[PDB]
RNA sequence: UAUCUGGUUGAUCCUGCCAGUAGUCAUAUGCUUGUCUCAAAGAUUAAGCCAUGCAUGUCUAAGUAUAAGCAAUUUAUACAGUGAAACUGCGAAUGGCUCAUUAAAUCAGUUAUCGUUUAUUUGAUAGUUCCUCUACAUGGUAUAACUGUGGUAAUUCUAGAGCUAAUACAUGCUUAAAAUCUCGACCCUUUGGAAGAGAUGUAUUUAUUAGAUAAAAAAUCAAUGUCUUCGGACUCUUUGAUGAUUCAUAAUAACUUUUCGAAUCGCAUGGCCUUGUGCUGGCGAUGGUUCAUUCAAAUUUCUGCCCUAUCAACUUUCGAUGGUAGGAUAGUGGCCUACCAUGGUUUCAACGGGUAACGGGGAAUAAGGGUUCGAUUCCGGAGAGGGAGCCUGAGAAACGGCUACCA
RNA sequence: GGACUUUUACUUUGAAAAAAUUAGAGUGUUCAAAGCAGGCGUAUUGCUCGAAUAUAUUAGCAUGGAAUAAUAGAAUAGGACG
RNA sequence: GCCCGUCGCUAGUACCGAUUGAAUGGCUUAGUGAGGCCUCAGGAUCUGCUUAGAGAAGGGGGCAACUCCAUCUCAGAGCGGA
RNA sequence: CUCUUAAGGUAGCCAAAUGCCUCGUCAUCUAAUUAGUGACGCGCAUGAAUGGAUUAACGAGAUUCCCACUGUCCCUAUCUA
C-alpha cells in the first residue's frame, strides 16, 4: 500500500493491552524497536493505563520529556517506545524497578523488582552466527547482538545479560527439565518444566510442558523461553507463579478470599 | 512577460519541459518538472525589454550608469574568504579584520559583524582530539576482547 | 514501462485474464544494455531503495582469469566470436554474460615467461632458483599454447556487463575449450 | 521423453564453479558436485554416477526443497524434463453431508535422475518457482504395477 | 471509523396477534401488577424465554460437565439473588418451570405495594416515577 | 424460541396454489410525536458534474542569521537574546474517502523466501586513506534570502545585474606493534642464505580455494615443513549453523569513471609542567559503512468463490506448456529475447457469457438441518474524470506530483 | 531408547491462531441498552479483585485409535528373511 | 344444464418486422501515432588537468654557484569534464 | 336470400414490366426524392401449366443505393502524333 503504515485503529490493537472500545479512533501503535509491535507494550500504556501516573497523553510526554524513565538503564523518551518481555523500566524519582513479564491470562503485568535485579535481564538467543572478520555473535530476542559469546550457547538457549555494560554473564541450555516461561499462544502466561521437545524437520517443533501442579500442555519451540532450573527461576516471578486456574477453581478463590 | 532563454536559438516562444537548476523555472517540490513557455534567444522586434551588459566602456560617461557607483552589501564571512579578501597569511588571525556595520537605534548606536566560519577554535581541536582517542581506545579494547575469547576458545579443546 | 508481472500472461488453462490493477514500479523492467567494444562509457542506473546498477555501454579492457595458473590479468577484449543465445550478438559484437570472446595474450604471455622462464611454443640465481622448481608444471594444454602464437585468447564472459558494469571473464580451458572450439569450425 | 548426449546445446553445459584442472591428470574425467536434498531423501546413484547437468535438480543442482511435500500419481510424461501430476481428493459439501471427487494438476520438474513413466505414484517437494507453472521437484518415485 | 457502540432489543411480540385467550391473560397481568402496556409483559416474556433455553441447553449436557456446573449454578445464583428463584427450587429443573409473574412480582412497583407505602400498585407507580 | 388459518363442492376427502400471520442493522413513505440515554445517515439511481472556503506541513540546548527586524544589554570588536525571510533536513507513500474495475483475480485460513528490497527504531561494527619535500590549528569555489535595474491583463510566472552562509555543493590530511607474503642486492657451494624493496583496511567484479567428518593401515610421483641424538624422525595437531545448500565466515590472483573509514554542532572549563593561549580531558547531539533488529514490502504453497451448456472443446494473435542461454529485475519466473521441442487445461465442467459481484470479520431469520444478505465502524484489495507515462524518494506507477493523448 | 500408517479416507485430542460481533461469567450504568468498570478504609498523602471463559466442524500442521471403506505385495517366482 | 371454435368491440402485453435500424461498453484487424523514459548524436554556455615562455614572491641550504612545496596575473601547445 | 350467364376469384400475390385516379397512403433513404425499397389493398382492369407463389446459381437484360474511383462537372489549362 505505497509504504509503511503509521496509524493504528483502536480495535486492531493488541487485546492484551486492554484499552477500552470507546475513547477515540486510535491506539498508540508501537514505534519501531527491540520488540515486535504486537508483542510490545508502549511506555504510554504503562504510565497511564497500567500505572495511572498519567491521565492525558500530553502528561505521558510531559513525564517522558523529564527523562523520568529508563528502559534497561537507558533513558527513553519516545511515547510509543515498544518495551517488552524481560524489559526493566526504572522509575527513579520514586524508587520503582519493574520488569515486564507476562500474566497468566496473557497481559503484561506490573511486576516490581528489587533495586538489584533491575541490574540484569534474561534473553533468549534467537540466532548465533559467524559475523564478518570471523568474529562470532549471538542475538537475543530483544534486539541485542553481543559478539564473542560462549561457543556452548546454541539456539533457543537463554542467556543472562548484565545491562549496564551489555555482556553475557552465565547462561542456561535448552534441554529436558528446565524452568520455562510461555511467551505467547493459548498458554501465554504459563510456566513450568519441559518434558519433551518433539522435533519436526521442516517446520515447527513441539515442547511438552509440565508445571508445579502436573498439568501438561504443548506449544511451539518459537514460543518457549527458558528461565531456569526446576523450582529455580532466574527472575522473580509474578504472583501465582504462572499457574492457570480452571474458572471453577478461579471462582472459588475470589469469593472465599472475599469476606474478612 | 516571457523571458528569453539562453541558447534555444529561434526567435519565437516555444514550450519546454523545464527541470531543476534551469532558468525561467523554480520547482515547487523536489521532482516537479513543468512544461512552461519560454522565448527564443534571438533578438526580434517582439521584445518588451532587452538586458544588455556593458563589456567595454566608450568615450562618454552615461550620467546614471558609468558615473555613479553602488556598493556590495555583505563582506566575507568564512575564514579564508576574509583572508583572500585582505591578502593575509594563514598565520594572520581573522577576527580583528572583519567588516562591521553601525546600527543607529534613535539614541543608542551599536554595531554588528558576521561570525567567521571554518574558524579554528579551542573547542574544535578538542573534538578531533576526542574522536582520535575514541578510535584508538576501542581499537585496543577490541584487541583485548578478541584475544581474551581466542583464549576461551583454546580452552574449549584443551580441557 | 516494461513490467515483469505475470498478470498479462494467459493462464495455464489458456484463459485470458481481465485487467486487475495498473502497473506498479515495483514490478518494472528496464531496457537492455547491449554493451559494445569501445572507449569506456558506463551509465549508472538508480535502482530500488538507493542502490546502483551500472549500465556499461562501451567497454575495452576487462579483468580476465587463467584458472589453472591461479592468476588474473586485465586484457583488451578483441571482439566476440560466438554466443549461445543469439548469433546477432556476435555479428554486432555485443558483450554479455556467457559471451565467448578473443582477448589479448600479451599480459598472459608476460606472466608465463617470468614465472616459468620458458617461451611459448616456438639471469640471476634467485630468479633461476624458482624457475627450476616451478618447472615440471610448466607444460600447459597444447590447445592453449598454440593460441599465444596469434597473441589472442579464447575466453568466456562470466560477469554481467549491463549490471556489474564490468566485462570480466575467464580464459577457455579444458573440455570447455574443446566444445566451443568444435562449434567454431562448423560455422565461423 | 529421452535424455541427451550432455553437450547437445549451443552453450557448454557444466555445474558452476566446479573446476577440474587440466594441469592435473586424474581418474574421473569431470568433477561431479552432488548433495543431500534433505528430509530423509536419499540421493540416488543416478544423480551421482550420471553425466547429466540440469541446474534445476534437487541433487547436483541449485535448487532447495522447502515447504509442502506432496504426492500424486503421474499423468503425463510428454514434456521434456518436467511432468504432470494428478492429485485426486475429496471435497466435503456440508449441506448434503457428503463428498465429491475433485482433482488438481500439478506441473512438477523431474530430474534426469529418475526414469518416471505414467502411472507411477510420485512424491514431490515445493521448491521456488522454476518456471511459470512449476513449483515442485520429483524427489522420490515408488514403483509401477508390472 | 470509531467503535460500534453496541445495543440489542429487549422484547418480542407474539406470533398469533389475536388470541383472545392470551389477550385476556395479559390484561389480568396488566391490572394485577399495574402495567403500562404489553411491551412490559413482552419484555419479561422474552427475558424468560432466553433463560429457559439457556437452562434447556445445559440440561442436555452431562451432569458434572464443567460448563453445565459453572453456568447452571450461575444462572440459579442470579435468579436467587433477585427474588425470582426460591430458596430451594435451586436446581435447573425448577428454573425451567419458572413462570412469568415470578419476575413481575419482584418489581420495585409491586414491592412498594407489598409493604405499606402505597396501598395500590398504581399509587405505587406514580410514587416511584416521582422521586 | 417443533402451532397455523381463509379461498375450488350441493356436500366430502385429497392435490395444490393464491391469501393471511411473524421478524428484518430493511429502505422508502403516510399520519402522529412529550422526557432520558444511545447516534446511523447522498451506498443503491450518476466512480455523474462541481461555485467557494478549508483539508500538510515542519525548529531543538545542539546544521546556516550582518534582516539597513526586534529587544537590548551582554564583559562581548568574530559570533553570542529573540527571530521574519531563505538555504539545509524530514514529512507530504500516513490518514480520509469511495466500491468502479475485479469470478481462480481479489480475499480467507495456511505455507515459502536455501528467491528479494527494506527510510526508520533497537543493538552491534572502522588505528590501515598519503608517498620514493603533501594546509589537518581545518582546502575550494558557487547560490538563496537580501539590494537594485525589469517585463506581463493575468498565477505560488519570473529575467538580467550585485552580495554572503553550511551537516547544501566539491575537495582532502590522519594512527601503534607485529605477522604473513611476493621481487630480490649480494655469498658459497652445502644442511645452502639472505640484507631491504613492495604489497596486505573496507566496498566493488570475476576466477580459484577452504568450509572436515563412519570406523583403519600402507606404497608412491610431484613441491617442501618441522625437528633431533645429522641418522633419518613427526606425536598430544585445526574448523560453526541447517532437514537440506556452491551457507555463514575465511584464503589466493587481480578488477573499479573507487563506496565508506567525522574538515559537523551544543553544553560543560577540569587536570598535568618545560607556562607555550602547550599537552591532555568530560556529558550529549548530528552523521557514517556493515551486519543484526524493528516497522514493512514483493513475490509465494495448499485448499476454498454466485447464475450459466440457448457456452464443449480451449490455449500457441503477435508465448500458449516446457528445455538451454542471455537480457531485464530488488530478486525467482516465458517477465522479455534468441534458439529448441509440441506441449498446457477440460464432463471431477475447461473455455466463453452473465452479475442490478470488491473478498472476509460479519447481518437477518431462532427446534434442527437451512434460506437470504454483507456499498457501509475492523482486516485485506483497488481507485482518485478516462488511459498511458514518469519524476523525486527508503517507499508511489502517487493524483489535494508532473508529462501526453481522450473527455 | 528414538524414528515407524505400503498408500489413504475416517474419528479423537491439541497446537498456531483478532479484535469488534455472538454465547457467556463478574460488576448495582438509579433500571435498562450499554460500559468495563470497580471495590474497602483512619477517606491527612492509603489498600485492593478484575478486565475470564466458550465458539470456528473447510483446508494445512501435531497426535491417540484402526472398526468401517478403499489401497499395495510371492504365480514362468524376476519372492522373503540372513 | 353444461359447453367448443370462427367471427365482432375495447384495452394491455410480449412477439415478427424494411430501416445494409440506432445507442453504450468491453476486446480487437490494418493504417497513423503524442508523451515521458532509455540510446546514437548535438554542444548555447561553463570547466578540471598538463605544458613552454614573462613579471612579483619565499627558501629545500652556499664566500660566487645549487634547489623544492603553496598561491595568485596576461599571447599559447596540448586531452579531458559538465 | 336473390339476379344475369355456367360458376362467382379459393391458395396466393400487388400501385407489381398488370393500378385509371396516381406524383396513391404509411414507413424508410435524403438538406430536399414524379425516383428506390418495406408495407397497406373493394385490386379502373392481380390470380393459379391461358400457370400462381417461392427460389440458390447464372445475366454485355431493366432499376435504386453505398464504398472506391475519377476532368462528368466547378473550370478550364497543357502536351504528343
Ligand atoms: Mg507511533
Ligand atoms: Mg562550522
Ligand atoms: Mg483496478
Ligand atoms: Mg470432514
Ligand atoms: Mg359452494
Ligand atoms: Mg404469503
Ligand atoms: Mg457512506
Ligand atoms: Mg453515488
Ligand atoms: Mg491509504
Ligand atoms: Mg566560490
Ligand atoms: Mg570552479
Ligand atoms: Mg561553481
Ligand atoms: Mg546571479
Ligand atoms: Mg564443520
Ligand atoms: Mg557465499
Ligand atoms: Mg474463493
Ligand atoms: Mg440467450
Ligand atoms: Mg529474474
Ligand atoms: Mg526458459
Ligand atoms: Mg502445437
Ligand atoms: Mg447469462
Ligand atoms: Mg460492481
Ligand atoms: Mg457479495
Ligand atoms: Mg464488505
Ligand atoms: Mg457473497
Ligand atoms: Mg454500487
Ligand atoms: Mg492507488
Ligand atoms: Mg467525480
Ligand atoms: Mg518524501
Ligand atoms: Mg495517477
Ligand atoms: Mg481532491
Ligand atoms: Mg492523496
Ligand atoms: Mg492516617
Ligand atoms: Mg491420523
Ligand atoms: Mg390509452
Ligand atoms: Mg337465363
Ligand atoms: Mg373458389
Ligand atoms: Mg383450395
Ligand atoms: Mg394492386
Ligand atoms: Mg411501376
Ligand atoms: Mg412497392
Ligand atoms: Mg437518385
Ligand atoms: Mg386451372
Ligand atoms: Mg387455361
Ligand atoms: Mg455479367
Ligand atoms: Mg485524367
Ligand atoms: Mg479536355
Amino acid at each position: 500500500a505505497r509504504g509503511p503504515k503509521k496509524h493504528l485503529k483502536r480495535l486492531a490493537a493488541p487485546h492484551h493491552w486492554l484499552l477500552d472500545k470507546l475513547s477515540g479512533c486510535y491506539a498508540p501503535r508501537p514505534s519501531a524497536g527491540p520488540h515486535k509491535l504486537r508483542e510490545s507494550l508502549p511506555l504510554i500504556v504503562f504510565l497511564r493505563n497500567r500505572l495511572k501516573y498519567a491521565l492525558n497523553g500530553r502528561e505521558v510526554k510531559a513525564i517522558l520529556m523529564q527523562r523520568h524513565v529508563k528502559v534497561d538503564g537507558k533513558v527513553r523518551t519516545d511515547t510509543t517506545y515498544p518495551a517488552g518481555f524481560m524489559d526493566v523500566i526504572t522509575l527513579d524519582a520514586t524508587n520503582e524497578n519493574f520488569r515486564l513479564v507476562y500474566d497468566v491470562k496473557g497481559r503484561f503485568a506490573v511486576h516490581r523488582i528489587t533495586d538489584e535485579e533491575a541490574s540484569y535481564k534474561l534473553g533468549k538467543v534467537k540466532k548465533v552466527q559467524l559475523g564478518k572478520k570471523g568474529v562470532p555473535y549471538v542475538v537475543t530476542h530483544d534486539g541485542r547482538t553481543i559478539r564473542y559469546p560462549d561457543p556452548n550457547i546454541k539456539v533457543n538457549d537463554t542467556v543472562k545479560i548484565d545491562l549496564a555494560s551489555g555482556k553475557i554473564t552465565d547462561f542456561i541450555k535448552f534441554d529436558a527439565g528446565k524452568l520455562v516461561y510461555v511467551t505467547g499462544g493459548r498458554n501465554l502466561g504459563r510456566i513450568g518444566t519441559i518434558v519433551h521437545k518433539e522435533r519436526h524437520d521442516g517446520g515447527f517443533d513441539l515442547v511438552h510442558i509440565k508445571d508445579s501442579l502436573d498439568n501438561t500442555f504443548v506449544t511451539r519451540l518459537n514460543n518457549v523461553f527458558v528461565i531456569g532450573e526446576q523450582g529455580k527461576p532466574y527472575i522473580s516471578l509474578p504472583k501465582g507463579k504462572g499457574i492457570k486456574l480452571s474458572i471453577a477453581e478461579e471462582r472459588d478463590r475470589r469469593r472465599a478470599q472475599q469476606g474478612l | 512577460g516571457f523571458p528569453m532563454k539562453q541558447g534555444v536559438l529561434l526567435p519565437t516562444r516555444i514550450k519546454l519541459l523545464l527541470t531543476k537548476n534551469v532558468s525561467c523555472y523554480r520547482p515547487r517540490r523536489d521532482g516537479e518538472r513543468k512544461r512552461k513557455s519560454v522565448r527564443g534567444a534571438i533578438v526580434g522586434p517582439d521584445l518588451a525589454v532587452l538586458a544588455l551588459v556593458i563589456v567595454k566602456k566608450g568615450e562618454q560617461e552615461l550620467e546614471g550608469l558609468t558615473d555613479t557607483t553602488v556598493p556590495k552589501r555583505l563582506g566575507p564571512k568564512r575564514a579564508n574568504n576574509i583572508r583572500k579578501f585582505f591578502g593575509l597569511s594563514k598565520e594572520d588571525d581573522v577576527r580583528d579584520f572583519v567588516i562591521r556595520r553601525e546600527v543607529t537605534k534613535g539614541e543608542k548606536t551599536y554595531t554588528k559583524a558576521p561570525k567567521i566560519q571554518r574558524l579554528v577554535t579551542p573547542q574544535r581541536l578538542q573534538r578531533k582530539r576526542h574522536q582520535r582517542a575514541l578510535k584508538v581506545r576501542n581499537a585496543q579494547a577490541q584487541r583485548e576482547a578478541a584475544a581474551e575469547y581466542a583464549q576461551l576458545l583454546a580452552k574449549r579443546l584443551s580441557e | 514501462g516494461i513490467s515483469r508481472d505475470s498478470r498479462h500472461k494467459r493462464s495455464a488453462t489458456g484463459a485470458k485474464r481481465a485487467q486487475f490493477r495498473k502497473k506498479r514500479k515495483f514490478e518494472l523492467g528496464r531496457q537492455p544494455a547491449n554493451t559494445k567494444i569501445g572507449a569506456k562509457r558506463i551509465h549508472s542506473v538508480r535502482t530500488r531503495g538507493g542502490n546502483k546498477k551500472y549500465r556499461a555501454l562501451r567497454i575495452e579492457t576487462g579483468n580476465f582469469s587463467w584458472a589453472s595458473e591461479g592468476i588474473s590479468k586485465k586484457t583488451r577484449i578483441a571482439g566476440v566470436v560466438y554466443h549461445p543465445s543469439n548469433n546477432e550478438l556476435v555479428r554486432t559484437n555485443t558483450l554479455t554474460k556467457a559471451a565467448i570472446v578473443q582477448i589479448d595474450a600479451t599480459p598472459f604471455r608476460q606472466w608465463f615467461e617470468a614465472h616459468y622462464g620458458q617461451t611459448l611454443g616456438k639471469k640471476s640465481k634467485n630468479a633461476e632458483r624458482k624457475w627450476a622448481a616451478r618447472a615440471a608444471s610448466a607444460k600447459i594444454e597444447s590447445s592453449v599454447e598454440s593460441q599465444f602464437s596469434a597473441g589472442r585468447l579464447y575466453a568466456c564472459i562470466s560477469s554481467r556487463p549491463g549490471q556489474s558494469g564490468r566485462c570480466d571473464g575467464y580464459i577457455l580451458e579444458g573440455e570447455e575449450l574443446a566444445f566451443y572450439l568444435r562449434r567454431l569450425t562448423a560455422k565461423k | 521423453s529421452t535424455e541427451l548426449t550432455v553437450q547437445s546445446e549451443r552453450a557448454f553445459q557444466k555445474q558452476p564453479h566446479i573446476f577440474n584442472n587440466p594441469k592435473v591428470k586424474t581418474s574421473k574425467r569431470t568433477k561431479r558436485w552432488y548433495k543431500n536434498a534433505g528430509l530423509g531423501f536419499k540421493t540416488p546413484k543416478t544423480a551421482i554416477e550420471g553425466s547429466y547437468i540440469d541446474k534445476k535438480c534437487p541433487f547436483t543442482g541449485l535448487v532447495s526443497i522447502r515447504g509442502k511435500i506432496l504426492t500424486g500419481t503421474v499423468v503425463s510424461t510428454k514434456m521434456h524434463r518436467t511432468i504432470v501430476i494428478r492429485r485426486a481428493y475429496l471435497h466435503y459439501i456440508p449441506k448434503y453431508n457428503r463428498y465429491e471427487k475433485r482433482h488438481k494438476n500439478v506441473p512438477v520438474h523431474v530430474s534426469p535422475a529418475f526414469r518416471v513413466q505414467v502411472g507411477d505414484i510420485v512424491t514431490v517437494g515445493q521448491c521456488r518457482p522454476i518456471s511459470k507453472t512449476v513449483r515442485f521437484n520429483v524427489v522420490k518415485v515408488s514403483a509401477a504395477a508390472a | 471509523p470509531r467503535a460500534p457502540r453496541t445495543y440489542s432489543k429487549t422484547y418480542s411480540t407474539p406470533k398469533r396477534p389475536y388470541e383472545s385467550s392470551r389477550l385476556d391473560a395479559e390484561l389480568k397481568l396488566a391490572g394485577e401488577f399495574g402495567l403500562k402496556n404489553k411491551k412490559e409483559i413482552y419484555r419479561i416474556s422474552f427475558q424468560l424465554s432466553k433463560i429457559r433455553r439457556a437452562a434447556r441447553d445445559l440440561l442436555t449436557r452431562d451432569e458434572k460437565d464443567p460448563k453445565r456446573l459453572f453456568e447452571g449454578n450461575a444462572l440459579i445464583r442470579r435468579l436467587v439473588r433477585v427474588g425470582v428463584l426460591s430458596e430451594d427450587k435451586k436446581k435447573l429443573d425448577y428454573v425451567l418451570a419458572l413462570k412469568v409473574e415470578d419476575f413481575l412480582e419482584r418489581r420495585l412497583q409491586t414491592q412498594v405495594y407489598k409493604l405499606g407505602l402505597a396501598k395500590s400498585v398504581h399509587h405505587a407507580r406514580v410514587l416511584i416515577t416521582q422521586r
